[PDB]
């Protein structure tokens, strides 16, 4: 019970401070994720040719 | 309802204990280093430079 | 919270597995050649100036 | 007897408050078993996670 | 008490079922408590590191 008190309080404070940030970051990552997925084939050959 | 819940809780507690004992120090180190580098590259002058 | 975590794991377990594997294969050459990475990172700012 | 009466009425109040959220309370055990199985499977199927 | 006889029969049967399930998993319950004592401490330590 005491360990649960400590763990719950610590995790709760962590999530309260760093939950909105993760949520809005994963919201704003959708367009750039699609962008990087669309230009997949232009990556391996580009790196090889620059190398 | 209760037998499976108890058994699975026991197993997940054991698995979490092993996983933490094995990966916690490296995971925390990665988080700390990522925080330091991102805070370094998100300072005012690096921000406007980017 | 238990339901949400169970749902997230059940949905993203294979994708997280594949991402772990691909991160492994991406990072193996990066580790094997860490000195070059450090040297070029040290070298670049003076060249840029 | 007064303790018995207060015990019964407060037990009624507590049980009513608890099972007001009956939809989540009824699924508590199933959800905890499911998340246990999911965490166990996630750890079991990625033994190379530590190397990464 | 008579007006709730169907209710008390129902919770008596449910208590019997829950108690039987808990008794058939006595050793699992003991091991669960034993492993639950320090795992919350481990989780609290990890989180407080990354707090």
């Amino acid at each position: 019970l005491v360990a649960a008190v400590g763990f719950g309080n610590t995790g709760g404070d962590i999530f309260e401070r760093g939950g909105p940030y993760l949520v809005r970051g994963a919201q704003d990552l959708l367009p750039t994720s699609a962008l990087l997925d669309e230009y997949s084939p232009a990556l391996f050959c580009t790196i090889r040719n620059y190398h | 309802e209760l037998a499976n819940a108890l058994q699975d809780l026991n197993r997940v507690l054991k698995t979490t204990r092993e996983f933490l004992d094995r990966n916690g120090g490296v995971l925390t180190h990665d988080i700390d280093n990522l925080e330091q580098v991102t805070t370094a590259i998100l300072q005012p002058e690096p921000r406007d430079g980017l | 919270a238990a339901g949400s975590l169970a749902d997230l794991l059940s949905d993203n377990r294979p994708l997280l597995k594949d991402t772990i594997g691909y991160l492994d294969v991406i990072q193996a050459p990066l580790v094997e050649q860490k000195q070059e990475v450090s040297d070029i990172l040290v070298q670049m700012p003076q060249a840029l100036k | 007897s007064t303790q018995v009466n207060q015990l019964l009425v407060n037990a009624q109040t507590l049980l009513a408050a608890v099972n007001e959220r009956g939809r989540s309370v009824s699924l508590l055990l199933e959800r905890v078993s499911s998340v246990s199985r999911q965490v166990e499977g996630f750890v079991d199927e990625n033994p190379n996670l530590n190397h990464v | 008490q008579v007006n709730s006889g169907d209710a008390i029969q129902r919770w008596a049967a449910n208590l019997n079922t829950l108690a039987a399930q808990s008794a058939q998993n006595d050793e699992a319950l003991r091991s669960g408590l034993q492993q639950a004592a320090p795992t919350a401490d481990q989780l609290n330590a990890v989180f407080s590191d990354v707090r």
